[PDB]
C-alpha cells in the first residue's frame, strides 16, 4: 500500500500472493459454506485422508521461501472459476471498479 | 470571451482531484446550461492543463 | 402573452455558452497536497446572441 495526495493504492505483488489472500476471504470475510479453494501445507497424503472431500480436487502445488525455510502449499480447486485482484494503481479500493489508469 | 476563475477556500483546497472526476456546471437565467467535466490523472507542472 | 412567449422560446433555443480555452488548475508541484485554483475561458455558442 502506498499513499499520496491523499489516497491510498494497493496491488497485489504476486499471483500466489493473491491466491492465499483469497483463500482467508472466502474463510473468514464471507461465510460461504461451499469453498472454492482451499490451500494447506499439509502433506496431501494425509490431508486427504482427514478431508475425503479433497480426493475428487484439482490441485496444483507452489513453494515460498519464509525466514529460510522452503514451505509449500497444496491449493486444491473443485469447481472452474476466474477472479480478479488488483495488480496496479488502483485507489478505489472496496468498490469492484477500474479506474481510467489502472 | 469571458474568463472564469474558482478560487479554493480551507474546506476544498486541502484535497488534491488525483484520479478523480471534476464536474462544473454554468446555468445562466435564460439559455441552456453548459456542463464541463474531465477526468484528471495526475497534476504536473504546477499549472495542469485538465 | 403568446407573442411574449415565443420571444422567450426563441432566446431559449438560442443562448447558449462554449469552452474555448483549456482549463487549468493549480497546485503546490512538488508535494501534491493542497490545490489553489482552476481557470478557463468561455464564450457564446455561436455569434447568435448575448448571454
Amino acid at each position: 500500500q502506498q499513499t499520496n495526495a491523499g489516497q491510498t493504492y494497493v496491488y497485489y505483488p504476486n499471483p500466489y500472493y493473491a491466491l492465499l489472500a483469497l483463500n482467508y476471504t472466502l474463510s473468514k470475510i464471507d461465510k460461504v459454506s461451499p469453498s472454492p479453494l482451499y490451500i494447506t501445507t499439509t502433506t496431501p497424503s494425509s490431508a486427504t485422508q482427514i478431508y475425503p472431500f479433497l480426493a475428487h480436487d484439482n490441485m496444483f502445488t507452489f513453494t515460498l521461501n519464509i525466514s529460510g525455510t522452503l514451505v509449500t502449499y497444496y491449493a486444491f480447486v473443485n469447481q472452474t472459476f476466474a477472479f480478479t485482484y488488483p495488480v496496479a494503481g488502483d485507489p478505489l479500493i472496496g468498490s469492484a471498479i477500474a479506474p481510467a489508469g489502472s | 470571451v469571458i474568463g472564469v476563475m474558482i478560487l479554493f477556500g480551507p474546506d476544498l483546497g486541502s484535497h488534491v482531484f488525483q484520479y478523480q472526476t471534476i464536474t462544473i456546471q454554468i446555468t445562466p437565467n435564460i439559455g441552456s446550461p453548459l456542463t464541463i467535466s474531465e477526468y484528471v490523472y495526475q497534476p504536473e507542472g504546477s499549472v495542469s492543463v485538465i | 402573452k403568446a407573442k411574449s412567449t415565443i420571444n422567450k422560446g426563441e432566446e431559449t433555443a438560442s443562448t447558449a455558452l462554449t469552452l474555448s480555452g483549456s482549463v487549468l488548475y493549480a497546485v503546490n508541484y512538488p508535494s501534491n497536497t493542497r490545490s489553489y485554483w482552476i481557470y478557463f475561458t468561455v464564450s457564446p455558442s455561436s455569434g447568435v446572441s448575448s448571454v
